[PDB]
C-alpha cells in the first residue's frame, strides 16, 4: 500500500512568520487524469480533522488565504503565511488515490512566544465534596510560557506529595500560553485535620515560587 | 453525521457503530494518528488491515450506517468517525473504551475564589470523554480546559475560565459537563464563597 511519510513531529515558529510542513508518498499520486489526490487536514484537541487543502493545491472554502499547498508527485508542502495563535495544532496530509487511503504521521504546530509568568490559584474543597467525604483542593498556573513548570503542594508546612494529579493543556490557541492544573486529595477527615494548605508554581520566569494558600479557618 | 459521543465495550464483545456518496470510517486512539478502516456506499471497501475485525453495513430505512466491531481489545479502543465523500464531512466521532469497569458518571463541583478566576472540578467519571463548556458555550476566550488524567479507574478533570472581575457574579457564569458514556449532562452555576 502507499505509505505517507511525515519527517518532523512538530515544527517552531514565531508568530507572524511562515512556515513549511512536508509530506511524502511511496509512490506518485498523481493519476493520468492530471488531478493529484493529496489532503492536508488540521487538527485540533477534542476536534475532528478539518480540511485546509484539497488535490494538492487548492484552498479549501472557509480557511484563510494564509494556507497553501504544494508538490511534486511525491514530495508536497503546506505553506503557512503570516502564522497566528489559532493556527496551533497538528497538520496531517492524506492520500486518496488508492485503497487503502493512508495518513501521515502529522506534524504538530508550535509557536515560539515571549516568556510569560503563571497566574496562580488556589481553591479549597467544595461544601459538596466534603458532604461526599473527599476534600480536594485545586491550584490553577495559568498562562505561562515556557511549558516546564513545577508545583509543590504544602500542608501546615510539610510538603505533601501523595494524591497528587496535574494535568497541562495543551499550547492555548489564544495567547500561545500553555497552562497547568494541579489537584490535592485527601480524605474529609484528614483535610479537616489541617488548617493550611499551599500551592507553590516555579517556573523560568523567576527564582522565588509563586505561592498561593489559604487556611480552612480564616 | 449524527454519531453516539461514547461506547463502553466489555472485553471481547463485539459493538455496532450507528452514523450517493461514501461513507469512510476512521480510527484514531487518544493523542496518536488516523487509520483508515473502510467505506460503504449507501459494494464495501475494507482496510486489508481491518478485514473481518470490522463490517461496514447501511440501513437505506433509516440511512444509517453502521461500522461493526468485533471481539474487541484495548488496541480497539479509540475514536471511530464516520465521514461523508461527496469536502469531506467528519462526524463528531465515538470514543469506544474496552474495558471491564463500569460507567460512572462525574461529580461536578464548582470552584469559586482586574480579573477573576472561577474554575469547574470534574471528578470520578468512566469512560471518557465529557463535554465541558462555560455558558453553554458562551464563554471561549478566558478558558483553559485541563486533559483528564486516569486514578484508580476514574477519570478527573478540570477547567478555568477568567472573565473581568467586575462581571462576575453580576453577570452569571455556568460550568455545563456532558458524559456521552452515562448519558449525563450537569450544570453547575459559580456562586460566590
Ligand atoms: O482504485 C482507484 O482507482 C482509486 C480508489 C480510491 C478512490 O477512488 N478515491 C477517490 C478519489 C479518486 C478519484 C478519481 C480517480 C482516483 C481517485 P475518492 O477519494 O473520491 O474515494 C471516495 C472516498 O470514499 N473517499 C474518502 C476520502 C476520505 C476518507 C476519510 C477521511 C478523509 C477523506
Amino acid at each position: 500500500e502507499i505509505v505517507m511519510t511525515q519527517a518532523a513531529p512538530s515544527v517552531p515558529v514565531t508568530p507572524g512568520e511562515s512556515v513549511s510542513i512536508s509530506c511524502r508518498s511511496s509512490k506518485s499520486l498523481l493519476h493520468s487524469n492530471g488531478n493529484t489526490y493529496l489532503n492536508w487536514f488540521l487538527q485540533r484537541p477534542g476536534q475532528s480533522p478539518q480540511l485546509l487543502i484539497y488535490r494538492m493545491s487548492n484552498l479549501a472554502s472557509g480557511v484563510p488565504d494564509r494556507f497553501s499547498g504544494s508538490g511534486s508527485e511525491t514530495a508536497f508542502t503546506l505553506r503557512t503565511s503570516r502564522v497566528e495563535a489559532e493556527d496551533v495544532g497538528v497538520y496531517y496530509c492524506m492520500q486518496h488515490l488508492e485503497y487503502p487511503f493512508t495518513f501521515g504521521s502529522g506534524t504538530k504546530l508550535e509557536l515560539k512566544r515571549a516568556d510569560a509568568a503563571p497566574t496562580v490559584s488556589i481553591f479549597p474543597p467544595s461544601s459538596e465534596q466534603l458532604t461526599s467525604g473527599g476534600a480536594s483542593v485545586v491550584c490553577f498556573l495559568n498562562n505561562f510560557y515556557p511549558k516546564d513548570i513545577n508545583v509543590k503542594w504544602k500542608i501546615d508546612g510539610s510538603e505533601r506529595q501523595n494524591g497528587v494529579l496535574n494535568s497541562w493543556t495543551d499550547q492555548d490557541s489564544k495567547d500561545s500560553t500553555y497552562s497547568m492544573s494541579s489537584t490535592l486529595t485527601l480524605t474529609k477527615d484528614e483535610y479537616e485535620r489541617h488548617n493550611s494548605y499551599t500551592c507553590e508554581a516555579t517556573h523560568k520566569t523567576s527564582t522565588s515560587p509563586i505561592v498561593k494558600s489559604f487556611n480552612r479557618n480564616e | 453525521l449524527q454519531q453516539p459521543g461514547a461506547e463502553l465495550v466489555k472485553p471481547g464483545a463485539s459493538v455496532k457503530l450507528s452514523c450517493s456518496s461514501w461513507i469512510n470510517w476512521v480510527k484514531q486512539r487518544p493523542g496518536q494518528g488516523l487509520e483508515w478502516i473502510g467505506n460503504v456506499y449507501p459494494s464495501t471497501n475494507y482496510n486489508e488491515k481491518f478485514k473481518n475485525k470490522a463490517t461496514l453495513t447501511v440501513d437505506t430505512s433509516s440511512s444509517t450506517a453502521y461500522m461493526q466491531l468485533s471481539s474487541l481489545t484495548s488496541d480497539d479502543s479509540a475514536f471511530y468517525y464516520c465521514v461523508r465523500k461527496d469536502f469531506p464531512y467528519w462526524g463528531q466521532g465515538t470514543l469506544v473504551t474496552v474495558s471491564a469497569a463500569k460507567t460512572t458518571a462525574p461529580s461536578v463541583y464548582p470552584l469559586a475564589p482586574s480579573s477573576v478566576t472561577l474554575g469547574c472540578l470534574v471528578k470520578g467519571y468512566f469512560p471518557e470523554p465529557v463535554t465541558l463548556t462555560w455558558n453553554s458555550g458562551s464563554l471561549s476566550s478566558g478558558v483553559h480546559t485541563f486533559p483528564a488524567v486516569l486514578q484508580s479507574d476514574l477519570y478527573t478533570l478540570s477547567s478555568s475560565v477568567t472573565v473581568t472581575s467586575s462581571t462576575w457574579p453580576s453577570q452569571s457564569i455556568t460550568c455545563n459537563v456532558a458524559h456521552p458514556a452515562s448519558s449525563t449532562k450537569v450544570d453547575k452555576k459559580i456562586e460566590p464563597r
